[PDB]
């Protein structure tokens, strides 16, 4: 659930 | 892809336009205030860095997993190159933000940081002696993104070649002879080995500071740091 | 000095002639090995290679022109990077393995036998793969190695070192032109070679952390010179 | 140190 995984998507 | 069919001026135009802004510190020193200011800034720059990276040509063409890996490998090198770049016109000083200029004397404050401050100041001075330009700078930082984790893996090495082609195009545009062009290409890329070194020493001091729990770290910074061990 | 007046081809001859030898291990397949003693073989080999490296450095154009203090500093910074690029060089024609010595070839599934170091193994294999990918040449390799020597510790101190580095870039380009590459292929390859040094620097920094861990456990034999080289970090 | 002596030897 890495933050980076989310932020690269947003 | 798409990065490969851009011209050299378009590639530099893209990278100039992707550039993140210079952020200000939440500033209104010791180990706790130093580290609290710096990690807050780092956290803020990281979010901009992530959106910069998606604007680097060739980057979004990779899988999300490859993008994560390259950013986890290189994020500190990228923050460091930015710091050293900002700091060029301010000899003996590091411009963490326009309202946060720090001497090596304040590096003493934190345990083990004065060594990294001195290496950063050297890099900055070296950039100054070489009269590094903005166009060249953005090429170097893109190179760091694509290159730093690239071995733990063609399109990406073709993208790196495109950026080499771009640097050379900038130096030729600026008037350099062919020999000055390859010598300066060499000087620039060698600096990336020292930026790597600084990042590894900084990551080790970051983990050490994580452990000494002097300052709480953001979850993002913790995960960026964790990815290195 | 005499280094600045060398021609490209003289530079290449100089460096090739200074090449240290490949040493053998005391590895014996008949003997059982623990991860400890397997590591002792590698540190023992590194220690002997180091003595050769120190005398090879003396023959790198421009190195002897430096003060003793600066030679010391440059070698202390670069020693592991140099051992590592040599190992990767030796391993080029053995995909999936590291040729520490002619009688000591380890694939990466043997590199798990030691904890926290299979990743270092992987990075070396990744690097030897890259050399193979590019078909790195012996003459490029010796240029690269001398670059590490002069460059690694240069921004932790001099205009002389930078003039010599420029000579080596010139030599690299000459080698590529004479191999018939276009100007565009030459600058691209130049960049490809120099970007390797960033990876070699990373591996050294990471190996140095494993070296320090190894010493703290006082399980694996480290020699007095290795201990002092490590300490310099 | 050891390196110092190896170098000047």
């Amino acid at each position: 659930h890495k933050i980076l995984h989310r932020l690269l998507q947003d | 892809s798409l990065a490969l069919s851009l011209t050299a001026d378009q590639m530099v135009s893209a990278l100039l336009d992707a550039e993140p802004p210079i952020l200000y510190s939440e500033y209104d020193f010791s180990e706790a205030s130093m580290m609290g200011l710096l990690t807050n800034l780092a956290d803020r720059e990281l979010v901009h860095m992530i959106n910069w990276a998606k604007r680097v040509p060739g980057f979004v063409d990779l899988t999300l997993h490859d993008q994560v890996h390259l950013l986890e490998c290189a994020w500190l090198e990228i923050l460091m190159i930015g710091l050293v770049w900002r700091s060029m016109e301010h000899p003996g000083k590091l411009l963490f933000a326009p309202n946060l200029l720090l001497d090596r004397n304040q590096g003493k404050c934190v345990e083990g940081m004065v060594e990294i401050f001195d290496m950063l100041l050297a890099t900055s001075s070296r950039f100054r002696m070489m009269n590094l330009q903005g166009e060249e700078f953005v090429c170097l930082k893109s190179i760091i993104l694509l290159n730093s984790g690239v071995y733990t893996f063609d399109h990406i090495h073709r993208v790196l070649d495109k950026i080499t082609d771009t640097l050379i195009h900038l130096m030729a545009k600026a008037g350099l002879t062919l020999q000055q062009q390859h010598q300066r290409l060499a000087q620039l890329l060698l600096i990336l080995s020292h930026i790597r070194h600084m990042s590894n020493k900084g990551m080790e001091h970051l983990y050490s500071m994580k452990c000494k729990n002097v300052v709480p770290l953001s979850d993002l910074l913790l995960e960026m740091l964790d990815a290195h061990r």
